[PDB]
Formats: structure tokens, C-alpha cells, sequence
């Protein structure tokens, strides 16, 4: 039950690949997280952040 | 010989000196070549916190 698929969610990840998605992380990262965070703000038009 | 010199310092916040070119008015959300006491770039004018 720990390795095989959740049905009970959208995403079918199990239990260890969601604790592995959750473990791996950008928080302190630069570009990238600053990159990420473009399509994040998604509420602001005119939002050129390619 | 009358000698005067002049001298200057550039990219700063109190521009009191400068050209007698004319201002306009924004337009906001636009891709505009924008021009601020000489400092000119392209780009769009919006909203900051
Ligand atoms: C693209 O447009 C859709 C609908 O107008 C909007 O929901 C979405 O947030 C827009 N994406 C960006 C990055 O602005």
C-alpha cells in the first residue's frame, strides 16, 4: 500500500513518491525559484516573464 | 585665458539639473519606451507595492 498508486487523489504518486516530492525543494533557490514564481502570479496581466 | 570647468555626477535621485526637453503622460500596462531623467529603457509601466 506504500509503494503502490493512490487512487484517492488526482495525482497518482503514492504514499514514498509524495513524501519524496515533498522532501526535494527550491526554496532557497535563484533563478529558477524566481522563474517559477512567474507562473504563480498568474493573477497579474501583462505578466512577460519568459 | 578664462578657464571654466565643469563637473558632474550621473545616475542619481536629485535631478534639479537637467535638459529642457518636454514631458508627457503614462499610459500604464503598455510596452513603451520610457525615458526617467535620462535613464531609458523599453518595457511596461505598472503597479508596485
Ligand atoms: C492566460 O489567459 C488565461 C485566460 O485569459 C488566464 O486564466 C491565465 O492566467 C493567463 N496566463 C497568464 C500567464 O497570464
Amino acid at each position: 500500500s506504500q509503494i503502490l498508486p493512490d487512487p484517492s487523489k488526482p495525482s497518482k504518486r503514492s504514499f514514498i513518491e509524495d513524501l519524496l516530492f515533498n522532501k526535494v525543494t527550491l526554496a532557497d533557490a535563484g533563478f529558477i525559484k524566481q522563474y517559477g514564481d512567474c507562473l504563480g502570479d498568474i493573477a497579474a496581466r501583462d505578466l512577460i516573464c519568459a | 585665458y578664462r578657464v571654466v570647468v565643469l563637473s558632474f555626477e550621473l545616475l542619481h535621485a536629485p535631478a534639479t539639473v537637467c535638459g529642457p526637453k518636454k514631458s508627457t503622460n503614462l499610459v500604464k500596462n503598455k510596452c513603451v519606451n520610457f525615458n526617467f531623467n535620462g535613464l531609458t529603457g523599453t518595457g511596461v509601466l505598472t503597479e508596485s507595492n
